[PDB]
């Protein structure tokens, strides 16, 4: 598995919020080890029977989670993403939708400079099945397993997790990087990942117009990953230089099309599937 | 969000950027005051429209006479503009804008974007203006200059002096350059615009450098924090079915097919669409019920994707999401009977429910398939626009 | 550069922090007519010089009475305020701050400067207000709570929740704080700050953030890119030295011995000064001759030095330069008979010509020992100045 | 020797300056291997015999030059070491003085992030007698030698150089890491590279009031300098929070007194000498 197990100590920020409670709660259900949460103002309080922190690092030091889940609002995230790494948290999961371009692409540089791995924004988060999930995924269609998912679409990645459950394969982790133009993660960063990870057999890479990561974790598969990469790009039928719906849909200045992305994938090797319902088929005939 | 040329030209205005004296005008009185208020013409007259190749379309015109400003004016006003860059019905003209003439020595090129690649705002400067600066890429990739603006230190005269410098300008023309530059990468960070472009950045006969042109793209996710932006927005300019989804928290495109598909998740939304293409259909439009699928969210997405007339059917594909199956299969039903939905509805559902909702919709007595799986889903709505 | 406690608070207004309502007078008029202005008494006044410790020298007081403010006024301008932070000379009092009396609940401290050890700004706050800071840091350091700003994000806002959270504000004084904290932050990038000491940052009874005092010191090295800044200077508080030699290109600050120093170099003038002191002589200044040698800059160098009625001897350590220890020699022979020195001066050159250039100081026949090295030249400045 | 040596190829930003002509005058006439210089607006002249460029990549691309001396104006040198940075100079000496301390901030920032090394500003940059001169310090006093000298000043380091000379010692490499309070590099940067220098047999190292650098520089020869290192602090009779000439030497907040200085040196092993005139003796002792 990658990025999270059962010994991932997780706090959250905007616990107290909707889609903090809401999710967290989620998580607890599952087992995810909820250590506490934050959220300025609130801090000495309890929430879903854990600590409530009015900072981050009164939330690390309390309990020593390593990683955060971001329920912040967009006006606030950078803010809070800021926070977590200042207070040495080593993985965040942002799922917060809408946070300005340029707010992710200083923290981007943030993330990477001060060595700090994160998922998202706008992403659905991460899941290693059995073990620990944070994020907005449902963990009833997950069965531990050996494909690792790697999407840029949360309802994708859960077409794809019921396929490989349904086949029996099962998922070793869940990886949604999210829909914006400048994710904290990428695909080649979380490819290496599941390339290095003993449990992941086999990778389902899914992704989308908009922007050159496909193609670039196309090169890098090649060059790196000796996994088999069953692949799926959504947009052939997508306009240009229209969103469609997440952010970093977007295909700008006629580049980054649907096709472009399939071609690359193909020509690095991946298996690529037309359409989305074959992911399952493609991988048991990789396997 | 798009804003207008006219709108881009005061903004670089404000930040001390050169453009041509001018006046966005609505009515033709307006434009042909702006003559006198000009000086002498012959006159620049634009019809005001997001979308760019105006100028191939008749929309830019260089006038001598108040009564042909006039003329102009009328002939536009009220009217929408088909550029190769709308779709066939256009953009709304409901301004004018009247401006100087200017004397082009040479036309360049300046602009910048948000680079995902390099995770950077990269400027990008060349010799080729006046012409897209796409095909300039493809063909000329040595004539295109760049410069990424460091997140650390903000926009820096050097970068200015390179791109002015490569493009072989000299003495104040290198100055001028990089002002402009620094005020373009300055107004690109400071209202969290996604992107810039000048073209043509013209070299005047006179000697000087000025903005003929100006398109600005804002980041949509950073208004809430660009409030005179904010305002600036020209709904007109867009399908008003966008607006109206987005109020419903929905996310709507519509496209050329006959296919509607209401889908949950952007990516399961093209994806939905790419199968139905894949199985022979036509996708009608995108449209992601990114809220919760309630009765009333459901309903407000019929009515948005019946709004248009070349829809035969309808798929909903819906994956999770915060309602069970059996709730939205209510949701759908309801929204078929009250938006008195005339076309066949094809049903994808998964997760809680799943099949109980399936029930629910067979059992409703309404033209609604429930599908049994995603392939099984496309088929049928393509097979439910055969001959329609 | 230092600001004035009004100044300070007048940019803390334009920034929105909050201030006590107050007025800078040039006359006990002035002064009185601001009991009105303000309101209901009593009112603080406030002599304005740069030093801090006013308040123990007996510079600010509490009065309610416009005849009060007057009488304070018309003791106070024109006179001179000496403080443990100024020489015994003290700094000139021009301006009399009268400003609202403050409600204290409590007492805190704000404050940043550049830390050098961390290369960040780094701002400080504290429960511990109305206190030197240094000393709370000596003996409680647990209560003083500090945060960087990010060079490449500028200050956040969780940065100021930090420290509030750590001074144990809660409610609205979080936010108060926080704001103070982020337009602080935002004064100290913006205006190319060196210091910010608010002290004390006060919660009033009322249950508001003010700033009663405000310590502000500008980057002089930026001054050339902050002009508001720059006109804010007030020479006054000064020793007028100082100004005049740098007007001339020469570094100098007054200390209390009699032996005059003339180094080029800011280290070697500090070495000097050390190696006066060393062999049992009290250094009267420190001068670098930051500029060339010339006969013009050393003879005011000259008259700089002996403005000081204490010195009576000169050491001239010049080691290099732009200059010819030869050309030095004349400028130096040249700024003696001009200058009228009448003390004796001793000189340690090194460099082209180091011989010739003290072969010509022999030959002056004026009173000027050319060393040979320099402890030599040490040891004869310390023995010109026994018994004098 | 270090940082710079015989084979050291340099381009002198603001090269047609007065400063900088003056100077790369001096430079050529030492042998330093200048190759050219940058003044926007005269690129394609040439200048001391050298291309003149508009740009600092234009410079290296037609030299391959990897180090910059700046001699540009106070108001626009951050934009100056920038560029340099950016166009893949890796040494920077920058003699400029005045600096605004914000730019400098930002700059070291920079510079370490781009793995550049800087030594500057208001210092009078670097010289390996015998091999390469760049800066302002009189190449006249030096003799190739064994002592490295490191020194927040510049007319103190030439006693130094002048009292190893005389005593036969030598100097390996001066660096002048400049007066101002944050240089691209402090003590502790440079003592290491004497330290792994064969050719340094003992150090030199002269410091000042105001900072920790230091105090810092103590700490760390303690536990990492083997080598034999004598120092001396400047300003002992220093008046607290008065700026001494450099815009560093200030004592700020009751810290950074030469007289700590010394103590944390002599704790840390280091040879103090009270007086400036002493350091050829001291240097004799130790070898
Ligand atoms: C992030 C998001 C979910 C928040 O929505 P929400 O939970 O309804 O918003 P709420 O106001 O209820 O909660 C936000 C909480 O964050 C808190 N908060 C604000 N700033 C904070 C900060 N810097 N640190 C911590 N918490 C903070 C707020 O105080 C609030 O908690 P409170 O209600 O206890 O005061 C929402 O804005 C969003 O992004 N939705 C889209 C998610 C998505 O679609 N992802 C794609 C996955 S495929
Ligand atoms: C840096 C400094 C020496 C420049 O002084 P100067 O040479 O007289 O100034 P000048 O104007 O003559 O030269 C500056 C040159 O830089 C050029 N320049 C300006 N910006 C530039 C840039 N970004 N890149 C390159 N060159 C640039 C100017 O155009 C000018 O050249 P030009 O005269 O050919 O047009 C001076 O400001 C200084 O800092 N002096 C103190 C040095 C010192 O005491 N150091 C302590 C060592 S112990």
């Amino acid at each position: 598995s990658i990025l999270i197990d059962k010994n991932t100590k997780v706090i959250c920020q905007g616990f107290t919020g909707s889609q903090g409670t809401f999710h967290s709660e989620q998580a607890i259900a599952y087992g995810t080890k909820m250590v506490g949460g934050v959220t300025p103002g609130k801090g000495g309080t309890t929430h879903l029977g854990l600590p409530v922190f009015n900072t981050v690092r009164e939330a690390v030091a309390a309990t020593g989670a390593t990683a955060s889940v971001i329920y912040v609002p967009a006006p606030f995230c950078k803010d809070s993403i800021l926070e977590a790494i200042d207070a040495g948290i080593k993985l965040i999961i942002t799922i917060t939708e809408g946070i300005p371009t340029l707010d992710m692409l200083t923290v981007k540089v943030k993330l990477d400079e001060a060595g700090v791995r994160m998922i998202g924004p706008n992403c659905p988060g991460v899941i290693t099945p059995g073990e620990c999930k944070i994020g907005i995924q449902p963990g009833h269609i997950h069965k531990p397993g050996k494909v690792g998912i790697v999407s840029r679409s949360g309802t994708l990645t859960y077409e794809a997790v019921k396929q490989t459950t349904d086949y029996g394969f099962g998922q070793s982790t869940c990886v949604g990087i999210g829909g914006d133009p400048i994710p904290g993660s990428n695909f080649i960063d979380i490819l290496e990942m599941f390339e290095k990870d003993p449990q992941t057999e086999a990778i389902v890479m899914i992704g989308e117009i908009g922007g050159s990561a496909e193609e670039e974790a196309a090169a890098y598969i090649k060059e790196h990953v000796t996994k088999p990469v069953v692949g799926y790009i959504a947009g052939v039928t997508a306009p240009k230089g229209k969103r469609m719906g997440h952010a970093g849909a977007i295909i700008a200045g006629g580049k980054g099309t649907a096709d472009e992305k399939f071609a690359a994938l193909e020509a690095a090797g991946v298996k690529t599937v037309r359409s989305l319902a074959d992911i399952g088929e493609a991988l048991k005939t990789v396997l | 969000m798009n804003l207008h040329e006219y709108q881009a030209k005061q903004l670089f205005a404000r930040y001390g950027l050169p453009a041509p004296v001018g006046y966005a005008c609505t009515t033709p009185r307006e434009a042909e005051e702006a003559a006198s208020k000009i000086g002498a013409g012959p006159w620049v007259v634009k019809c005001q429209v997001h979308a760019g190749g105006r100028g191939k379309a008749g929309g830019v015109k260089v006038v001598n006479s108040k009564e042909d400003i006039r003329a102009f004016a009328e002939n536009w006003l009220g009217k929408r503009l088909v550029t190769y860059q709308t779709d066939a019905n256009g953009q709304p003209v409901n301004q004018i804008l009247v401006e100087a003439a200017t004397d082009i020595a040479k036309e360049l090129y300046l602009g910048a974007v948000v680079d995902r690649s390099s995770r950077r705002v990269v400027f990008m400067a060349s010799t080729e203006g006046g012409v897209e600066i796409e095909k300039v890429a493809e063909e000329t990739p040595h004539l295109i200059h760049k410069v990424a603006l460091d997140p650390l230190t903000g926009p820096m005269p050097y970068q200015g002096r390179e791109l002015a410098f490569k493009l072989g300008l000299e003495g104040k023309l290198v100055q001028q350059f990089t002002k402009i530059f620094m005020g373009l990468a300055t107004i690109f960070l400071e209202r969290d615009l996604a992107l810039i472009e000048i073209n043509p950045l013209v070299i005047t006969k006179q000697g000087d450098l000025i903005c003929l042109d100006g398109k600005l793209g804002a980041d949509g996710n950073a208004l809430f924090r660009q409030p005179d932006l904010r305002e600036m927005r020209d709904q007109s300019q867009e399908d008003p079915r966008e607006a109206q989804a987005a109020q419903w928290e929905l996310n709507y495109v519509a496209l050329d097919g006959n296919i509607g598909c209401m889908v949950n998740g952007a990516g399961l939304a093209m994806g939905t669409m790419d199968i139905v293409k894949l199985h022979g259909g036509e996708p009608a439009n995108f449209l992601d019920v990114g809220g919760g699928a309630t009765k009333e969210r459901v309903t407000e997405a019929f009515k948005i994707i019946l709004s248009d007339d070349k829809v035969k059917a309808v798929l909903v594909n819906i994956f999770g999401g915060i309602v069970r199956c059996d709730l939205i299969a209510d949701g759908i039903i309801g929204a078929v009977a009250e938006v008195g939905v005339n076309v066949p509805v094809v049903v994808r559902l998964e997760g809680n429910n799943a099949e109980l909702g399936a029930k629910k919709l067979a059992d409703s007595g309404l033209n609604i398939i429930a599908a049994k799986g995603l392939t099984d889903a496309a088929q049928q709505v393509v097979a439910a626009v055969e001959g329609k």
